[PDB]
């Protein structure tokens, strides 16, 4: 199986350097070029340039002439990009691939204060029947930097989430997530939603409980 | 140092339908043209090379062809799971994708599941007091949420998120949340949100009421 | 190793 996997995410300030790696596996590393594409939030895919596995030799794009810098571990079979002198508008999702391609590596370069979210949990009201299923939340509100991520039950309820995109407010971040489960299984069957924010180093868990 | 111009930009069709997307050259790129699906967590897919050649383990309702300045690339009995951003890349000199294709699944239209939250007792204990209404699973995605509180519109306060389109099953969810203090949320009685959308001819009513809990 | 595309696989 050719597999292509990508360092995790990375959170910067402008000014430093980030290193980010692409082990390949499931065919020769060196018989094919890597090739490197940037995703700014919201636009298209945007080509960096490639490096030649059997030479070392890399290419660049004319935008990415600079302070970028391709590399490789020939004996690791893995890619290198490495990005110096960090810009805010060097934030991304970075993708290494050919025909192939690893899960991308977002990147986030800010200045701005690192600040945990508040997690509330969304029960229904006390008078209110919701039919054959139950639909219960968490509010995640007043965070930065972007992202978290929201688990229910540490990732086992996971056909009916609903995971709504952050917005800014009042220069921090809010974002909801949601979950349906029969009504019969709950609250028989505990439900839990787990908010994790790796910029502050949290992880918080709210039990759904009714009203 | 070669431009590439995508058209459309984005594009709905009905299931089991087939569509085709054009990308157009600067100069002639002597059929070195690949088309790639993106879908949003993942690594792009290739899916045709040289213009009309298909990736291994890839469908042949996904097709291309073109030559010059022109390529075409079509995708027939559409599926849900073919919800996906679609790029054309030239790779004859230097490389450069097209700016993209959005498909979106035109499923039948449905109405949404709204469900409607009091404040929580932590965010009201620290000053705060949000009101969320989800609206889950419906389709087509414009939909039009009103607040209000005791009968009186409200419109300060609100922010709306979208889901994308779901491949679980071709529809949209939001979120919508109206924020007030607690201050001013424990000086009223009655909060509700009321949905718009295709699929009703009146809105759909979801309301608590503080007195009764 | 080139400035091909497709194949891989």
């Amino acid at each position: 199986q050719i597999q292509l996997v990508q360092s995790g995410p990375e959170l910067k300030k402008p000014g430093e350097t980030v290193k980010i790696s692409c082990k390949a596996s499931g065919y020769t590393f060196t018989d094919y070029s890597m090739h490197w594409v940037k995703q700014a939030p919201g636009k298209g895919l945007k080509w960096m340039g490639w490096i030649n596995t059997a030479t070392g030799e890399p290419t660049y794009a004319d935008d990415f002439k600079g302070r970028f810098a391709f590399s490789l571990e020939t004996s690791a079979s893995t890619a290198y990009l490495q990005i110096n002198n960090l810009k805010n508008e060097d934030t991304a999702t970075y993708f290494c691939g050919r025909d192939y391609w690893g899960q991308g590596t977002t990147l986030t370069v800010s200045s701005a204060k690192t600040t945990p979210p508040s997690v509330y949990p969304l029960a229904p009201g006390c008078g209110d029947t919701t039919g054959s299923s139950v639909t219960l939340g968490c509010l995640v509100k007043g965070y930065f930097p972007e992202s978290v991520t929201v688990t229910w039950n540490s990732g086992s309820l996971s056909s009916s989430v609903h995971t709504f995109p952050a917005l800014l407010q009042s220069g921090l971040y809010t974002m909801s997530s949601s979950v349906t489960v029969p009504s019969s299984t709950w609250p028989s069957q505990t439900v839990t939603c787990s908010v994790a924010h790796p910029a502050s180093s949290t992880t918080v868990d709210k039990k759904l409980e009714p009203s | 140092d070669i431009q590439m111009i995508q058209s459309p930009s984005s594009l709905s069709a009905s299931l089991g339908g087939k569509v085709t997307i054009t990308c157009k050259a600067s100069q002639d790129i002597n059929k070195y043209i690949a088309w790639f699906q993106h879908k949003p967590g993942k690594g792009p897919t290739l899916l045709i090379y040289y213009t009309s050649t298909l990736q291994p383990g890839i469908p042949s309702r996904f097709s291309g062809s073109g030559s010059g300045r022109h390529y075409s690339f079509s995708i027939s009995n559409l599926e849900p799971e073919d919800i996906a951003t679609y790029y054309c890349l030239q790779y004859d000199n230097l490389r450069t994708f097209g700016g993209g294709t959005k498909l979106e699944i035109k499923r039948a239209d449905a109405a949404p599941t709204v469900s409607i939250f009091p404040p929580s007792s932590e965010q009201l204990t620290s000053g705060g007091a949000s009101v969320v209404c989800f609206l889950n699973n419906f389709y087509p995605k414009d939909i039009n949420v009103k607040w209000k509180i005791d009968g009186s519109e409200r419109q300060n306060g609100v922010l709306n998120s979208w889901t994308d389109q779901d491949s679980k099953d071709s529809t949209y969810s939001m979120s919508s949340t109206l924020t007030l203090t607690k201050d001013e949320y424990e000086r009223h009685n009655s909060y509700t949100c009321e949905a718009t959308h295709k699929t009703s001819t009146s809105p759909i009513v979801k309301s608590f009421n503080r007195n009764e809990c | 190793s080139g400035r091909g595309k497709g194949g891989k696989g």
